[PDB]
């Protein structure tokens, strides 16, 4: 009896532990893959804008050739 | 603080944005000095959003304008209000763009772009947290169309976060005759869906058949058409300019009325056109499309969102009870999978010279009204490839064109598409 | 010691929070610069109203509460208020942009850059509490920081404090008073995302609030002032047990055992009487039985549901005032063969009574007429889970089309996350379900 009142002490101090684990694991991964995520759309906005600029240089280009 | 950049770029972008400053001016009781001379607390407490305040108690309105000729800027000085505007604010170029949407967008326009970005910049860096930008222009016109599409373009470069908006007005034939202006607006618009968050759409067509058709002015003039403009612009920054819990802020209001990122164009409306009305005759008024400042039946369409501005001192229960009464009796017009989407705010503080107002701001399906007017007279020349080297002498070629038009006419159907969905 | 923090987060739960205090500093004889001369011992105690309030040696009592807002207007406005010296400049944390009504803002662009500070903070009020019970947190489901930084903090409190107790005051959407769109994204979102992290959460339907001061108080538009005052009258009945003292009195931890049969149901429905007019309490002496009896008119809810047609699982009263235990027992005699009051069979019928001798007090100006008793019941009943239908049904309307999605996604949200939350959402319509059938 001693042995089993030591185990149920020991096994609400590890679920304890473990629901912190998880939840601090489970907020890690989440933080991460939103940062990634929200760069990738941030990077693909600049991405688009910096083919506009490329597009206007072979427009002004394309001009001075035709003149 | 939550500062707003306000641009101004062609003629018709410094004549109406020269108007927004004398209007709001006038309710935030700042005289043509920059100077305050108000009678109500509410109208400093958010100043600071259109408003840079100077030592010496001095209020500076945080406006850049813009133009490829001198011209249309030394009216604006000369104008009331004129000097209190930042001197070094002004940029403005000699050559021009004469009606070309290329010269404005790809030539002279870019050689003047950086120049523009400099004011933007020091403007930008002394926010205490900028909001975004507002632009003023026509669509129909070179540089407003044209630089003032690729001012966006920069400006969002440099600050992807923030929220874009316009003020576009939309060329029509009663109005104007350039004839190579529905070029210069499919180009635009072809801009605009990209790269804009919310696009205020004022139809040179609406503002005309409202001065003659319900004013009965015969002849109108565009000191005419722009006082509806400048009601219309006064209305929709209401609950940006003043204490207010629903829409007060540009990405708050972009949340509420853009469902999809590319359909982001709005109808706005005014009432009354100018006893004072009633509740329920502003209500009804307001989204009756004798009073829409876009061409477009609302009655040919559905709403995705709506947001509605009144303004003076009335009962807030009657306002309820009303707006509630107009989605009942017409919900057939309201999209069933938009939930609540019509929003309502009240304000106090009058417009000047009425006693109350209402301001209608809706996301209608029926918009591709408006696109599609264009869209005819755009295939109307293009398909006879006519007046095309004034584009392509530019450096511009065919590919462009067609791009634009198909992509105006992907948001048309877009449009038909969110219209034509059912809950079940 | 059983200290009790309470953290208001965004408009909602900042603007409830100076409702709240400002009625605790009344009920408690506590004046604005935070002096309280009815209280001999200086620079501490042991006493009831100890578990909210903290004490400097200048004989100050202060709060013990924090408040967070990801924009300065509304915190600032209790800076510079009436109650501005309560409360340490530390205590009132603000930022510059706020959440624009977006989950995702609130909850990771914006909310992640002052999250620690705010932790920090709490840590503060926490070292100075000998015995802390656990958090109160006040916040709306609809908007971008009450939803989106509160998921935050609550999942961060879980990792640094553990299974310490999370209560939670949440305010739930209605048309009448709302301000975005996508409040039903936002509040499956939060819902989702803090089940596993509160104990017991206390929902208000602003609309059920709206009614009773359009239909009670004969207020033609109520305002967030209206329904603030009506819903801290609920709130200081709730914690009334926790900072007064009384031989009648029952704890809250107690009816919380009663409340709670199982981790995920633990949202009890609150309802409070009377609710009535100046004009109409006087020459009109309410008595037990009357309050009593307005507590299962389902008009009188801090949600909008029919508990006639749901099971009730457990049913605490909530007393204060001139009430004796006799009238009580005789009162609840009477509701129980007249009224539709129908148990789980694995639950017992008796009802948990609790009274505060202390009479309600009002705020002046205010609505409500001052009586000399009211009763606030707490509920868990399975008629709570129409409020997550009603919600549930307006997400699926907007997230089958992915309308205002986009605004999410471009936070750095994905898709994936709303469909889990969701789907949350719907094994908790299950849960409510299978706890209300009958034993096989
Ligand atoms: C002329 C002038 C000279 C000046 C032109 C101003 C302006 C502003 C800028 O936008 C462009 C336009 O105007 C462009 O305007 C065009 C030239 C380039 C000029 O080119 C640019 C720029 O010039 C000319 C017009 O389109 C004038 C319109 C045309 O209706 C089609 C005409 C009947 C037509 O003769 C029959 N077929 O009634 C006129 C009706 C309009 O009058 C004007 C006033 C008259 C007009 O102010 C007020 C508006 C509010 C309006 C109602
Ligand atoms: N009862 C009550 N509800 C409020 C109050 N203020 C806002 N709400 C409700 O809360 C919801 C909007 O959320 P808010 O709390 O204002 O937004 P927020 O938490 O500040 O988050 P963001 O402003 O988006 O950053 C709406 O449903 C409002 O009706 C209030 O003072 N009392
Ligand atoms: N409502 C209104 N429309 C204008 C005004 N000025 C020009 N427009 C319209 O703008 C179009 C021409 O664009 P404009 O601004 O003149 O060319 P830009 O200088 O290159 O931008 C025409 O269709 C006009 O109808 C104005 O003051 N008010
Ligand atoms: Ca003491
Ligand atoms: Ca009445
Ligand atoms: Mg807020």
């Amino acid at each position: 009896k001693r042995e089993h009142e030591r185990e149920v002490i020991q096994k609400a101090i590890e679920e304890n532990n473990n629901f912190i684990k998880m939840a601090k694991e489970k907020l890690a991964q989440k933080m991460e893959s939103n940062k990634e995520n929200r760069e990738a759309h941030l990077a693909a906005m600049l991405e688009r804008l910096q083919e506009k600029d490329k597009h206007a240089e072979e427009v002004r280009k394309n001009k001075e050739l035709k003149e | 603080m939550r500062e707003i950049v306000h641009i101004q770029a062609g003629q018709c972008g410094n004549q109406i944005g020269a108007k927004f400053w004398e209007v709001i001016s006038d309710e935030h009781g700042i005289d043509p000095t920059g100077s305050y001379h108000g009678d109500s607390d509410l109208q400093l407490e958010r100043i600071n959003v259109y408003y840079n305040e100077a030592t010496g108690n001095k209020y500076v309105p945080r406006a850049i304008l813009v133009d490829l000729e001198p011209g249309t800027m030394d009216s604006v000085r000369s104008g009331p209000f004129g000097q209190i505007f930042r001197p070094d604010n002004f940029v403005f170029g000699q050559s021009g763009a004469g009606n070309n949407w290329a010269k404005g967008h790809y030539t002279e326009g870019a050689e003047l772009v950086d120049s523009v970005l400099d004011v933007v910049r020091k403007e930008s860096e002394s926010c205490d947290c900028l909001q975004g930008f507002q632009l003023t222009h026509s669509l129909g016109g070179g540089t407003g169309s044209g630089m003032g599409t690729l001012l966006i373009s920069k400006i969002r470069e440099e600050y992807p976060d923030r929220i874009m908006n316009t003020f576009s007005v939309m060329p029509s034939p009663k109005v104007s005759d350039t004839v190579v202006e529905p070029y210069n607006a499919t180009l635009s618009v072809h801009q605009l869906v990209e790269n804009t968050d919310e696009t205020y759409c004022i139809d040179n067509e609406a503002l005309y058949d409202i001065c003659f058709r319900t004013l009965k002015l015969t002849t109108p003039t565009y000191g005419d058409l722009n006082h509806l403009v400048s009601a219309t612009m006064s209305g929709v920054t209401t609950c940006l300019r003043f204490p207010g819990q629903l829409n007060a802020d540009l990405r708050k209001l972009a949340v509420n009325m853009v469902p999809f990122p590319r359909l982001h164009f709005f109808m706005p409306g005014f009432a009354p056109l100018t006893r004072a009305l009633t509740v329920p005759e502003l209500t009804q008024q307001m989204f009756d499309s004798k009073n829409m400042m876009a061409a477009c039946d609302p009655r040919h369409g559905r709403y995705l969102t709506v947001a509605a501005i009144f303004r003076g001192r009335m009962s807030m229960k009657e306002v309820d009870e009303q707006m509630l009464n107009v989605q009942n009796k017409n919900s057939s017009y309201f999209v069933e999978w938009i939930p609540n989407n019509v929003k309502t705010a009240v304000c106090d503080i009058p417009p000047r010279g009425l006693k109350m107002s209402a301001t209608f701001i809706g996301n209608s399906t029926a918009i591709q009204e408006l696109f599609k007017r264009i869209s005819e007279q755009f295939t109307a020349m293009f398909r006879r490839k006519a007046f095309l080297h004034w584009y392509t002498g530019e450096g511009m070629d065919e590919m462009e064109f067609t791009e634009a038009e198909s992509n105006m006419n992907d948001l048309v159907s877009e449009y038909q598409q969110y219209q034509d969905a059912t809950a079940d | 010691m059983r200290e009790c923090i309470s953290i208001h987060v965004g408009q909602a739960g900042v603007q409830i929070g100076n409702a709240c205090w400002e009625l605790y500093c009344l009920e408690h004889g506590i004046q604005p610069d935070g002096q309280m001369p009815s209280d001999k011992t200086i620079g501490g105690g042991d006493d009831s109203f100890n578990t909210f309030f903290s004490e400097t040696g200048a004989g100050k009592h202060v709060p013990r509460a924090v408040f967070v807002d990801l924009e300065p207007t509304v915190i600032d406005e209790v800076r510079t208020g009436t109650y501005r010296q309560l409360f340490h400049p530390e205590q009132l944390i603000t930022g510059k942009e706020d959440a624009a009504n977006n989950y995702a803002r609130g909850h990771y662009t914006i909310g992640k850059e002052i999250i620690d500070l705010v932790l920090d903070r709490i840590r503060k009020l926490a070292d100075q509490c000998t015995g802390l019970q656990g958090f109160l947190v006040f916040h709306s489901f609809g908007g971008g920081t009450g939803s989106g930084f509160t998921s935050l903090l609550m999942e961060r409190l879980s990792v640094d404090y553990g299974k310490k107790s999370k209560l939670e005051f949440s305010i739930y959407p209605a048309p009448q008073v709302s301000t975005a769109v996508v409040e039903p994204y936002n509040s499956i979102l939060t819902t989702h995302t803090t089940l596993e992290h509160s104990d017991c959460a206390f929902m208000v339907d602003n609309e059920a609030i709206y009614d009773i001061c359009r239909r009670n108080l004969d207020i033609e538009r109520p305002t967030y002032t209206n329904l603030n005052r009506l819903i801290s009258q609920i709130v200081s009945s709730i914690t009334a047990s926790l900072r007064f003292d009384g031989a009648l009195n029952v704890d809250l931890t107690e009816f919380q055992t009663n409340l709670v049969p199982y981790p995920r149901i633990h949202f009890p429905l609150a309802t409070y009487a009377p609710v009535i007019s100046a004009e109409k309490a006087y020459h009109e002496q309410l008595s037990v039985a009357e309050i009593t009896n307005a507590c299962f008119e389902p008009a009188n809810q801090m949600v909008k549901c029919d508990p006639r047609h749901g099971k009730y699982m457990a049913c605490c009263l909530l007393y204060r005032g001139d009430v004796v235990p006799k009238d009580v027992n005789a009162a609840i005699a009477t509701i129980k063969t007249k009224r539709s009051i129908q148990f789980v069979d694995w639950c017992p019928t008796g009802f948990k009574v609790g009274i505060n001798y202390q009479p309600p007090t009002v705020v002046p100006g205010g609505d409500l007429a001052k009586v000399q008793r009211a009763v606030c019941m707490l509920s868990n009943t399975t008629a709570i889970a129409e409020a997550w239908a009603r919600l549930d049904h307006k997400f699926d309307l907007m997230y089958a089309k992915r309308a205002f999605v986009h605004w999410y996604v471009g936070e750095g949200m994905e898709e994936g996350e709303f469909s889990e939350a969701r789907e949350d959402m719907a094994a908790l319509e299950k849960d409510y379900e299978e706890v209300g059938v009958d034993s096989v």
